[PDB]
């Protein structure tokens, strides 16, 4: 569902992004995404998902791709 | 940055399996050839690989 | 009079290099003309010039001036890629490590200026700055302090009588306002950009009739801040026109009652610009069919104004063979050569078809592996018939790793891993890996297929998995399982729209915690064993050798916002002889659109899905295989599975409950018929589509003792069905696709629920 | 983002001071409005009696002193349902007789009645017409986005004759008005050049080109230089049109001294003293002969400003937020400065009879005493 | 026993007339203007050209209008032979 | 780097090369350039660079560098060396991805590197065929060319698998007449054969079998 507008940098990128999707359980979240010259783009994420009869809170994610 | 392999050098160029020319049986004959093509013998005893030493000529003086 | 030589330190040319034109030449006595010889050869070669040159005695200075070199860069640039200015600079001709004389500095500065004029930002300066460093260096201290963004303000038209001018941009690409919420098209300058606008819009005019139209000029004013630009179109609508005949004439080799047919027409009729495009370029592949190369179709018209109708010609001719003598590859570093011959349309040694080629490119292209694919069409030295074209590619990297890290309240410890390898070892292959868990779930699975097992496109795949389900949300349904299991699969086209795909597969299933409710009960009952249903620590175990096939299908006119063509499916199994739960289940699927209109803004939508599964040997197919129905998917209103039966838990007499179980017996159909938007303005009117609807549904199971729970709503009755109706928007976000929906179901059964919104993103299904 | 600006700035505000009082008398509103859109509609005045206009929609009549209405009429069309077609009105409006003129940016020239506010008619031209309709001996000649001199008559409204003109591709939205002359018409172009026409016959008998004009050819080019030209005594002050500023001759039109030392807007002349806006806000002043400066304030550089208007001993002008700069009359002070509106001020005031007037973004006019 | 063949076809177009254009005593100049140049030549001693038309659409046939003709060591025509099958 | 007296730089960075770690003698050898661009180290300069170059398996940089010390002084009592640096550039830069480990197959990707590395290497040992280059230049020429016979191989085969049974001919009889002594030709013989015989010409692959029979 949810990605961010245009963010980058010169040799870096700023991203600011929130979360959701049609797909699992729902997939409630909001994060971020930082990419070196190269390879590596990833950054931080929170989440909030909905388990069966109640909804998950809380989940903290990392990420790491590493293209090659 | 994925080739260091063939790169300090190593015997594998060597012991390449050196060539011999076919022969034609009678009637026809082989086709005329040009091109790319290995210049003679002109022997030496230019080392091989790591027998031989890839250095700088001196000063050039 | 003057022998000697004089070069006062050259240091960095050579010294006969400079005496190349030097008038001080061993015996030659030297004059006034010596003077000039000297200054004009000094002057000439450019490399310097400092000279103090006179009649003096026996020596002859010719001194020299070095401003020369420079190495180093500096910025300068503020949002613009340097290394592309480091380009451009070598354009203009200069370089690191290079002399550099100041007669480059207007150069290289109004050519970048200009440059940044090209993309709009009509205010910058660029200041040249050098510091002598020792003797000869000094430093290229570029800044940039530039204007912003020198936006659009708006687009207007004058004589556009026939229609308005907002319908008439849309079409466009330069767009007016950027709306807050319709965000489709951005809007900037790009002079090149304003000749593909000029053309889309003649030739929207030449597709219905007028003829004689031409736009006359164009202006590009400019407001005095550089912030907002104007431009203005002017046109002469002109009037219709009609045709009488179309009038192939030319050296054809035949040849000609294929093209007389390929060319008829209704006469009287509003003369078409894309219809005309159509048939040329049909006639071009008709001889593209029989050999020749490159054809050639010129259509001028013929006008009758008082007849408001135009007798319209085709003067066309074929050419020559042009056959193929060796099809190479450049750029194929670390993909293997057979890859890239299998994908090709065009075999070595024939007669050159062009569109052949290009078909080929363009799904090389597509094959993903790569990211630039150029062509060319060079020819062999000395035949006149033969060419053999070349392929310059320049592939990227492929594969990908992943990594995550996490952990929740309702979620332990995330972990998550695979190695995603698109081409491996360049070989056609793919290959990945997964992983999950915080504590529930652990997924985790490998990927392995060959998208060419024949040399024809009969791919082949493999698969293994791991899956171990752990909810304990104590009483709903939470049937703990783990599983695992593999399974292979073949898939091959043979119409380019139909496919198949016939897997053979194994899995094993572990089912545990069952919790008391009858359905589940009777399957277990039906299977040999006895549990005890009063006591809800349970577990099973089995094991069955599957069998898959299926079908697809597809014909949308689109892929984006279709309107018109269909997409349907199929999908079934069977539990081969040894397994130890027989049983077999179909599905089907349908997508059909009909445009009710020519102009294509009134479509009608048919969904239609159906199922079936039942066991064989008097064993219910395992409950863990069950249809479902309800939701924003296939039928809306509802929340998700809310339709269909429900369980009967054991008393620890028995009761009811309103949570959904499914079943074995769908189907579902649903309408629509699409509808512009009546409120918003047309300038981005195209971008937004809805229709009403009015959908079904119905789920049953087919082993229901419908006799002894009389007091419970029966459910062998297949003909519950719940109906629906309302209106759903889609058009782009700045987000995402996005569908709005808003209904409100009308019937029900009990148990059922509704959800009146819903909210999704990108139904591209 | 909010971090994508860059940009020479100007200054924030000039040296408060109010040694007059300066004040308004009523502030009445004609619906929006002229929007952010570049134009040239400034209102106007006849014997007691003003009317406005807007970008998109109406006009009204109004009184010099109250500020109370007279009547309105729309120019809009239905067109399918609840959309009404905008009528695009952007040539500043004019009096002359028992009428008005209106240049619409569709190349349509209403002309309505001044009593009750008919449509005497309406004549249909060439180009996008925009500049100021000027009238002269019935002919109320109007210049255009094509070169397009055309020259329409009131009571038929129909064309008289067409003298075309020049373009460069690129161009600053140059709207030059016209002058009369013995009945010999001179405007300003597109290109850098000013030309002179006869009215009677359309066909112009002396050009010359005295300066240059903005985009990829540098020379004096940002200077939105209503092109306007006067003349005195014969000898026409017409100056730049992008900056080169030059006197010139009646019959000939021959540089009588071209000095360098504009870029303009518009301006005006008073026997001897000329006042100029140099594009830059460089407001300055020069006598008739030649080139002086008699003085020259620029602490107002890069306030987007409006061209000037006498007013007994004093120059207004108009800033991009509401300010009225009262200068002297020579040097050179700021004798008073007052914010009157936070719209936005683009386009020129006027001034008639004492009555003073001036036009906003969006609540148009104002009554400044 | 097909699944999805896309098109095959070989060098040296063909159609009726043209081999018609030629006979007996013609050398190689006219007879290449005639039917451009030969894809398939026979480089072991005897000059030789051999036009081979074989164009297969998939699932069908495979027509192959074989055609030979031999040159004089000069290069004028000797004999020639038509061949479909 | 510090700027030095320029010739003691020069010993630093001889004896760092020698000691083999290259990164830091690249750099300050490439600042002694960059400093005195027509000092008389300059050619020897050159020398150390291409060579520091080469070894750290960084390349297009030494083509270049190559490329500019012949534009420079195309004659030189030394340009041999400088040819020999490039056929080894090119031969090494044949041979790329990441299957260096892997010991797996190198035949068919890309050639048009070996071809380059062919020409030079004949330039060279035509040129001047007394250095002591000769030898090695001629085993690496004749590894080169079976491994450009190797690439028609590949795709003879596969159209033989496809079944454009023109172009395999018409191809393998052009190997035939370029690369007349390798393994290939000797391994390839018998598909042409099979075009021959496949297309009812066996009037041709008889001799072809005469051929194949002969050796």
């Amino acid at each position: 569902c949810d990605v961010g507008k245009s963010f980058s940098g010169k040799d870096w990128k700023v991203t600011a992004r929130a979360g959701l999707g049609y797909q699992s359980r729902m997939l409630m979240s909001v994060g971020l995404n930082a990419e070196i010259r190269d390879n590596v783009r990833f950054g931080l994420e929170f989440e909030k998902s909905a388990f069966g009869k109640y909804n998950v809170d809380n989940a903290v994610n990392a990420n790491f791709r590493y293209s090659f | 940055s994925r080739y260091k392999r063939q790169v300090s050098g190593d015997e594998a160029y060597l012991e390449a399996a050196p060539l011999a020319e076919l022969h034609a049986p009678a009637g026809m004959i082989l086709p005329v050839t040009s091109g790319d093509y290995a210049i003679p013998v002109t022997n030496g005893s230019g080392a091989v690989g790591k027998a031989l030493d890839i250095r700088p000529p001196a000063q050039p003086l | 009079v003057v022998k000697d030589i004089h070069f006062e330190g050259l240091q960095r040319v050579a010294v006969g290099a400079a005496l190349l034109s030097m008038p001080v030449r061993t015996g030659d006595t030297v004059n006034d003309e010596d003077i000039s010889n000297t200054i004009r050869a000094l002057f000439a070669t450019g490399n310097f010039e400092d000279v103090r040159v006179l009649r003096d005695g026996d020596t002859l200075l010719v001194q020299v001036k070095e401003r020369p070199t420079i190495a180093s860069i500096t910025f300068g640039n503020k949002s613009v890629k340097d290394d592309m200015l480091k380009q451009n600079l070598e354009a203009s001709g200069v370089r690191v490590g290079e002399s550099l004389d100041r007669t480059t500095i207007a150069d290289i500065e109004k050519g970048l200026e200009d440059f940044y004029y090209s993309v709009g930002k009509y205010s910058a300066s660029v200041k040249a700055v050098v510091t002598p460093l020792p003797r000869n260096r000094v430093d290229l201290k570029l800044v940039f302090q530039e204007g912003v963004s020198a936006e659009i303000q708006q687009i207007n038209i004058v004589g556009n009588h026939a229609f308005t001018t907002d319908e008439l941009i849309s079409h466009f690409q330069l767009r007016d306002e950027v709306p807050w919420w319709n965000v489709v098209g951005d809007r900037k300058y790009q002079k090149q950009k304003l000749a593909g606008d000029l053309e889309t819009l003649r030739s929207y005019y030449l597709d219905r009739g007028y003829a004689r139209f031409n736009i006359d000029s164009t202006q590009v004013s400019l407001t005095p801040d550089k912030k907002g630009i104007y431009v203005t179109v002017n046109i002469t609508e002109g009037d219709q026109y009609k045709l009488s005949g179309v009038e192939v004439s030319g050296n054809l080799a035949g040849h000609s009652a294929e093209i007389e047919q390929l060319t008829k027409i209704e006469p009287g009729e509003l003369y078409n610009g894309t219809k005309v495009t159509k048939m040329e370029d049909d006639i071009k592949k008709l001889l593209g069919r029989y050999g020749y190369a490159y054809p050639r179709v010129q259509s001028m018209p013929e006008i009758n104004d008082a007849d408001k109708t135009v007798k319209l010609r085709v003067n066309v001719d074929a050419g020559n063979r042009f056959y193929v003598r060796k099809i190479r590859f450049e750029g194929n570093d670390t993909s293997k050569d057979a890859v890239l011959r299998r994908e090709m349309r065009q075999m070595e040694g024939a007669w050159l078809g062009s569109d052949l080629v290009d078909q080929g490119k363009e799904r090389l292209n597509r094959l993903g592996f790569f990211e630039t694919v150029d062509t060319d069409t060079q020819r062999v030295p000395g035949s006149p018939d033969q060419v053999d074209v070349v392929y310059k590619v320049k592939e990227r990297n492929t594969g990908s790793f992943n990594f995550g890290i996490g952990y929740g309240t309702e979620s332990g410890v995330s972990f998550q891993a695979g190695v995603q390898q698109d081409n491996w070892l360049g070989t056609g292959y793919a290959v990945g890996i997964n992983g999950t868990k915080n504590d529930y779930q652990t997924y985790a699975e490998l990927s392995v297929t060959n998208p060419y097992f024949t040399v024809d496109g009969v791919s082949l795949g493999g698969r293994l998995f791991y899956n171990d389900f752990q909810a304990d949300d104590a009483d709903l349904s939470d049937y703990t399982n783990k599983s695992y299991g593999t399974d292979v699969t073949l898939g091959f086209p043979i119409n380019e729209y139909n496919s198949l795909r016939a897997g053979l597969g194994y899995v094993h299933n572990s089912l545990s915690n069952m919790q008391p409710q009858v359905a589940m009960w009777r399957y277990l009952y039906s299977m040999g064993e006895h549990p005890s249903t009063s006591d809800q620590d349970n577990s099973f175990k089995t094991d069955d050798f599957t069998f898959n096939y299926g079908w697809t299908y597809n014909k949308l006119d689109r892929g984006y916002f279709p309107t018109d063509g269909s997409r349907v499916n199929l999908t079934g199994k069977v539990t081969i002889p040894g397994s130890d739960n027989e049983y077999y289940k179909v599905t089907l699927d349908t997508a059909t659109y009909v445009p009710i209109d020519d102009d294509h803004k009134w479509v009608v939508l048919g969904r239609t899905r159906w199922g079936y599964g039942d066991g064989l040997g008097g064993k219910e197919m395992p409950f863990y295989e069950n249809f479902y129905a309800g939701g924003s998917s296939t039928v809306r209103g509802f929340q998700s599975n809310t339709i269909g039966p429900k369980a009967v838990y054991f008393p620890h007499d028995l009761c009811k409950s309103d949570d959904a179980v499914g079943g074995n017996a769908m189907a579902v159909a649903s309408l629509e018929f699409i509808t512009p938007t009546p409120f918003i303005s047309d300038k981005y009117a195209n971008s937004v589509r809805t229709s009403f609807f009015w959908d079904m549904g119905t789920v049953w199971d087919t082993n229901w003792d419908s006799s002894q729970y009389s007091g419970y709503p029966d459910y062998s009755d297949p003909s519950n069905i719940r109906m629906s109706a309302g209106i759903a928007l889609q058009w782009m976000s700045p987000l995402g696709p996005l569908v709005f929906s808003y209904a409100q179901p009308f019937k029900k059964y009990d148990g059922d629920k509704a959800e009146q919104f819903q909210f999704n993103c990108g139904k591209t299904w | 983002f909010n971090s994508e600006e860059d940009v020479v700035k100007m200054s924030p505000l000039p040296t408060v001071e109010n040694q007059f009082t300066p004040t308004t008398a009523w502030s009445t509103s004609v619906g929006s409005g002229i929007g952010n859109f570049y134009s040239n509609l400034h209102p106007a005045l006849a014997d007691n009696v003003v009317y406005a206009a807007d970008r998109a929609g109406l006009v009204k009549a109004l009184n010099a002193d109250d500020g109370k209405e007279i009547w309105s009429v729309s120019l809009a069309e239905k067109d399918g349902w609840f959309s009404k077609e905008p009528a695009l009105l952007s040539g500043g409006v004019t009096v002359s007789g028992g009428h008005v003129y209106i240049g619409s940016e569709k190349a349509q020239v209403y002309a309505l009645n001044t009593s009750d506010g008919t449509v005497a008619w309406q004549t249909k031209v060439a180009g996008e017409a925009l500049s100021r309709p000027v009238v002269s001996d019935g002919l109320v000649l109007i210049h255009t986005s094509n070169g397009q001199l055309q020259a329409l008559n009131e009571a038929d409204g129909a064309v008289k004759w067409t003298v075309n003109l020049d373009m460069p591709s690129l161009s600053l939205r140059g709207e030059s008005a016209p002058t009369t002359a013995f009945g010999a018409a001179v405007v300003g172009g597109d290109n850098g050049r000013v030309s002179a026409v006869l009215m009677e016959q359309g066909q112009m008998i002396w050009q010359q080109r005295i300066s240059q004009a903005t985009g990829s050819t540098e020379i004096d080019r940002l200077s939105d230089v209503d092109t306007t030209p006067v003349v005195v005594n014969g000898v026409v002050f017409a100056l730049a049109y992008n900056g080169n500023l030059t006197a010139l001759d009646l019959r000939s039109g021959q540089i009588m001294w071209k000095r360098e030392l504009g870029s303009v807007n518009d301006f005006i002349v008073d026997g001897n003293r000329i006042y100029l806006v140099d594009q830059n806000d460089r407001v300055m002043a020069l006598t008739i002969d030649g080139g002086v400066t008699l003085w020259t304030q620029s602490d107002l550089l890069h306030r987007l400003l409006t061209s000037p208007v006498l007013y007994n001993g004093n120059l207004v002008v108009g800033d991009s937020e509401g300010y009225l700069h009262w200068i002297n009359v020579e040097d050179g002070r700021f004798v008073a400065q007052q914010k009157v509106d936070s719209s936005g001020f683009q386009t020129e005031p006027v001034a008639a009879d004492g009555k003073l007037l001036i036009q906003a973004k969006d609540g148009t006019v104002y009554s400044i005493t | 026993r097909v699944v999805y063949r896309p098109d095959i076809n070989q060098g040296n177009y063909l159609t009726a007339n043209d081999v018609s254009k030629i006979r007996v005593g013609m050398t190689q100049q006219q007879v290449a203007y005639a039917l451009g140049t030969p894809l398939m030549s026979d480089p072991f001693g005897t000059n030789t050209w051999f036009y081979v038309f074989r164009q297969q659409p998939g699932h069908e046939g495979v027509t192959q209008q074989t055609l030979t003709l031999t040159f004089n060591s000069s290069g004028v025509l000797t004999n020639i032979d038509n061949k479909p099958a | 780097v510090p700027d030095n007296p320029p010739n003691e730089i020069y010993a630093t960075a001889q004896q760092k090369l020698q000691d083999g770690n290259w990164r830091q003698a690249i750099t300050q050898l490439e600042a002694l350039d960059n400093r005195y661009p027509f000092g008389p180290y300059s050619q020897q300069v050159q020398l150390d660079l291409i060579y520091a170059y080469y070894k750290n398996a960084d390349l297009p940089l030494a083509q270049a560098a190559i490329d500019r010390f012949i534009r420079l002084n195309p004659t030189h009592p030394n340009i041999d060396y400088v040819m020999y640096m490039r056929g080894l550039t090119n031969m090494a830069l044949d041979d790329s991805a990441l299957q260096g480990f892997f010991g797996v197959d190198r035949s068919d990707r890309d050639p048009q590197h070996a071809r380059a590395a062919f020409s030079d290497f004949s330039k060279l040992v035509r040129g001047y065929p007394n250095s002591q280059y000769t030898t090695d230049a001629t085993k690496r020429l004749v590894f080169l060319k079976d491994r450009l016979a190797k690439y028609e191989y590949s795709v003879a085969e596969y159209y033989t698998e496809r079944g454009a049974w023109v172009a395999v001919v018409n191809r393998v009889e052009g190997m035939l007449r370029d690369y007349p002594d390798t393994q290939a030709t000797r391994d390839a013989l018998p598909l042409m054969e099979n075009a021959y015989r496949q297309m009812q010409m066996n009037a041709q692959a008889e001799k072809v079998a005469k051929i194949i029979a002969a050796n």
